[PDB]
């Protein structure tokens, strides 16, 4: 009934707004997430929030009231805003796909040539192209039809039924959801056919042989006992901690999916930031991003043993933390750490012979899920629109509207997928 | 290189072993006598075990030449010292070390 | 968590913005109770205190005039808590007057605090306490030793520069009762009479050699019983022998000369008794108990009252802990983090 439909619409729009606000805030000030891909993601998030705020309540009101009495020129504004939101959600995904394609072929070249300036430039360029393609065709009245009903609705201030001209419908479909769709699919297919080859470089095969040799139970996992099976490693003080950085999902053991991803952190191809972040993550005993007094005291107490008095160690730790607090919280962040350390030249001391870098293979799965879900949800609307525009004219006057709401739910889905990433979780927990 | 110049000898019936842990009180210095650290600033002796590489090699190959309860002097060359890089904070690059270690207890 | 062991008091984290430490005459008791807890002061307040001390010390004569009932104390070398115990032992500065002789800065982790407290009490008490220049108030020695790092870690280098420009004006002769002369080091053959130490320019960095470079660096003979013989211990000044001090005391009517270099287990030493009068002619005073935490020396402080010379012994007192060269534990432990992590990973991979 009307109550249920209104409740569904209200819940949908509220969830869209809340999730997108969370996603935007997580990259606003808690800037541990400082990747160009994250700027593209936040562009997409503000785009779909604009889409929500603009069209979703208005479409719900139009459906419920069985009449759209807001106005007549607002009809053109509403349709053009919807078109802009869909087109700017397409081309941003295409840009992300091509970005990730060039960020795998040549990692150093991608990190050197491309910066935030080019990111903002291309984001603005695609937004302007979408804005032109959305505003101009509507305002020149090329959607005019020879149907008498279309003529009547054009000279009427209540209907605001989107009527499409055949040429305009074909042009819009081929320039907004058919060319960029095939381009993004092709480019990401090429990524998965060269990002599944780098894992066959005859080096990761050797590490796989090493992994098989090291494991005892042959269960595919590495536990603390199995790292301590080596007789020449049982006397390392901070051995548990390196396992704890390796152990990402908290399952209790290390598997080959995270073994070789963490070992690649200590590579010559890596930068200063990754090794310095590992040095930082040695101290965090909760991975929450901050070093307290207890954490920085117990980390040093497992190392210095009983060579200093407990009171002396506590006192030097207190003085260090007070000399490190640049804001007054009482804990050290990574920026305060890099103010304290950095210049000691510690990036040159954590060195291993490995020659494989896998620091960009971490975000392909979420981006792939985003692209797949988005295409799957928004394809049926365009295919049924194409079916309708042809002289076939099947009886689908109702589902043609339900697929639009399917597309709206799709546009809302994104923060649900982004919440799966472990690094986004703790940033969300900061606000909670 | 390492040089051991005994000031006060001790009992020669016992010598430290590779698997033994020595507990000593030491007052390090530098080439010009500028004291940099000590084990009497804090009231706690310093313990270390031979074999493993946690102390500089000069200590490892010099304390072995000592005896039990003997206070002596060491002049650790830059070769067996912290090397060209040098420990940040205290020891400058290419710094000859001078030590006044005194063995107290074994294990 | 928040604090693994709660027995150790937390150092206060807020500096004082001249609101409380000044009433202008400053407040001493709160400054003592604030710096005794490893507190801190704002840069402007510290610069103001040091500048006022320098201004009030510049007007002082090279040769001070001090009346009879006095208390004489030796060098300190940065031991703040031992200085507070010394003030407690010798009585309040209100009811007695002091004559500080030796250096105050090098070879200690609480030098800036000691100099701040001494000079604040100098500002409050301008006539009942007299400071004297030592051998460790130069640019060369302090740059060599651990005072520059003290200023850099605790404050800005501007504090260091102001403190040096303030040491530049210290007096160096400090006659007492016109019967005793108190110089930080010892006599020099270049100096003939008291007038020689009444006119020389004391507002400059000491030179390589000269009167002022020899007064603060001289040293009596260390093996008496075996005039200008050179120094092997320091390498910058001379000796003086019993005939030399006897001639100096005969030329200018005096009785004894006091000094504060030789760190001594007993704390005080009376040199060769003057056969003419019966009182010792050279006195050595040290007032820094447990010097360098290894000497285990009981300090000494002298009192002159009712025409009586007496010596009071002085014990130690606990102090907090600091790392050598003021390393923060990140710089302390990071080279032992990288080595161990890389060792474990190279061990696992191969
Ligand atoms: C918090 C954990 C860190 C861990 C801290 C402790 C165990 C507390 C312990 C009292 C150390 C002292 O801390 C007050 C302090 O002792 C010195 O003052 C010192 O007199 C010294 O030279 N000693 C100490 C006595 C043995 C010889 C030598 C040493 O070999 O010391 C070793 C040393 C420096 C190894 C280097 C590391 C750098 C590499 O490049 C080099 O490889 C060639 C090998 C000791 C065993 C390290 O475990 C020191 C640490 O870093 C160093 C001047 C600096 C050192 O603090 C850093
Ligand atoms: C009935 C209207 C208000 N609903 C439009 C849909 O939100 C999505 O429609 C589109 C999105 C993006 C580009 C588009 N080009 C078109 C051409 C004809 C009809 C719809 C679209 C269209």
């Amino acid at each position: 009934w009307v109550v249920g439909m209104g409740i569904v619409m209200s819940l949908i729009v509220l969830a869209i707004v809340f999730g997108n606000v969370l996603v935007i805030t997580a990259i606003a000030k808690f800037e541990r997430l400082q990747t160009v891909t994250n700027y593209f993601i936040t562009s997409l998030a503000c785009a779909d929030l604009v889409m929500g705020l603009a069209v979703v309540p208005f479409g719900a009101a139009h459906i419920l009231m069985k009449m759209w009495t807001f106005g007549n020129f607002w009809c053109e504004f509403w349709t053009s805003i919807d078109v802009l939101c869909v087109t700017a959600s397409i081309e941003t995904l295409c840009v992300i796909a091509v970005d990730r394609y060039f960020a795998i072929t040549s990692p150093f070249k991608y990190q050197s040539l491309l910066t935030k300036n080019k990111a903002r430039v291309i984001i603005l360029m695609v937004w302007i192209v979408s804005g032109l393609t959305s505003f101009l065709p509507i305002q020149m009245h090329w959607y005019r039809a020879t149907h008498q009903e279309a003529i009547n609705c054009y000279a009427e201030e209540t209907c605001c039924d989107f009527f499409t001209n055949q040429a305009y419908a074909i042009a819009s479909s081929i320039v907004s959801f058919y060319v960029p769709l095939v381009i993004m699919v092709f480019v990401y297919s090429r990524v998965f056919q060269e990002a599944k080859r780098q894992l066959d470089a005859d080096e990761i095969k050797r590490l796989g042989k090493r992994f098989k040799k090291l494991d005892l139970d042959n269960s595919g996992s590495l536990s603390v006992e199995e790292f301590m099976s080596l007789p020449e490693l049982q006397q390392n003080p901070l051995v548990q901690r390196v396992i704890d950085i390796f152990d990402t999902d908290g399952n209790g053991e290390v598997d080959f999916k995270e073994f070789i991803e963490g070992v690649s952190q200590f590579s010559v191809k890596g930068d200063k930031e990754q090794k310095l972040r590992f040095a930082f993550r040695i101290y965090d005993m909760d991975k929450d991003g901050y070093i307290s007094n207890g954490e920085l005291f117990q980390v040093l107490k497992m190392m210095v043993g009983n060579n200093l008095k407990d009171t002396q160690l506590q006192q030097i730790v207190d003085k260090t933390i007070i000399n490190a607090d640049k804001d007054g919280d009482g804990r050290i962040s990574f920026e305060e750490f890099c103010a304290v350390v950095g210049g000691l030249d510690i990036h040159k001391k954590m060195v291993v012979d490995v020659k494989f870098c896998l620091k960009e293979h971490k975000a392909l799965k979420t981006l792939g899920i985003i692209m797949g879900t988005f295409t799957l949800c928004w394809l049926p609307f365009f295919i049924v629109n194409i079916v309708h525009v042809i002289q076939d004219n099947l009886i689908r006057k109702e589902v043609y509207i339900l697929l639009n709401w399917i597309g709206y739910v799709n546009s809302g889905f994104n923060p649900l997928i982004y919440c799966r990433s472990p690094d986004f979780r703790i940033a969300f927990q900061e606000l909670l | 290189g390492v040089q051991v110049e005994t000031i006060s000898p001790g009992d020669g019936r016992t010598f430290p072993k590779r698997g033994q842990t020595c507990v000593v009180h030491y007052t390090g210095m530098l080439e010009d006598g500028k004291k940099f650290d000590s084990s009497r600033d804090r009231n706690k002796p310093f313990k270390f075990m031979l074999g493993k590489q946690e102390v500089i090699r000069g200590w490892e190959e010099g304390v072995a030449q000592m005896s039990v309860g003997q206070r002596a002097k060491l002049t650790i060359s830059p070769d067996y010292a912290y090397g060209a890089t040098g420990h940040p904070g205290i020891i400058p690059p290419h710094a000859t070390l001078v030590f006044d270690v005194e063995l107290l207890k074994l294990e | 968590t928040d604090r693994v062991v709660k027995a150790v008091p937390f150092p206060p984290s807020h500096r004082l913005t001249a609101k409380e430490v000044f009433d202008g005459k400053p407040r001493v008791d709160i400054l003592k109770a604030h710096l005794m807890k490893e507190g801190r002061l704002e840069e402007s307040v510290a610069l103001r205190i040091i500048t006022e001390g320098a201004s009030i010390l510049r007007q002082e004569k090279n040769l001070l005039d001090i009346d009879a009932p006095v208390t004489v104390c030796g060098d300190i070398h940065g031991q703040f808590f031992d200085l507070m115990k010394l003030f407690e032992v010798g009585g309040s500065p209100a009811n007695t007057r002091y004559l500080f002789l030796g250096d105050y800065v090098d070879r200690g982790y609480f030098s800036i605090e000691c100099v701040l407290y001494l000079w604040a009490l100098k500002i409050l008490y301008p006539k009942t306490l007299f400071l004297l220049r030592g051998n460790h108030e130069c640019r060369h020695l302090t740059e060599y030793f651990t005072f520059k790092q003290e200023c850099k870690i605790k404050y800005s280098e501007r504090v260091y520069d102001a403190c040096m420009d303030a040491f530049d004006c210290l007096p160096l002769a400090a006659l007492m009762n016109q019967q005793f002369l108190c110089v930080h080091g010892g006599l020099s053959p270049e100096i003939n009479t008291l007038d020689d130490i009444r006119k020389l320019d004391r507002f400059k960095e000491p030179p390589a050699y000269g009167p002022m470079c020899d007064i603060l660096w001289s040293d009596p003979l260390e093996d008496f019983g075996n005039h200008f013989t050179h120094n092997t211990v320091r390498g910058c000044s001379y000796f003086y022998s019993y005939p030399a001090v006897c001639d100096f005391l005969q030329h200018n009517n005096l009785l004894s000369i006091l000094r504060a270099h030789e760190a001594q287990d007993a704390g005080y030493r009376m040199y060769r008794k003057s056969q003419t009068t019966g009182f010792p002619s050279l006195i050595t005073i040290f007032s820094a108990p447990n010097y360098l935490d290894v000497y285990n020396n009981k300090a000494a402080v002298l009192k002159y009252e009712n025409n009586v010379m007496n010596i009071r012994q002085f014990n130690c007192s606990p102090h907090p802990y600091w790392l050598p060269n003021f390393m923060d534990v990140f710089t302390w432990s990071l080279p032992f983090v990288g080595e161990k992590v890389t060792e474990m990973l190279v061990n696992v991979l191969n």
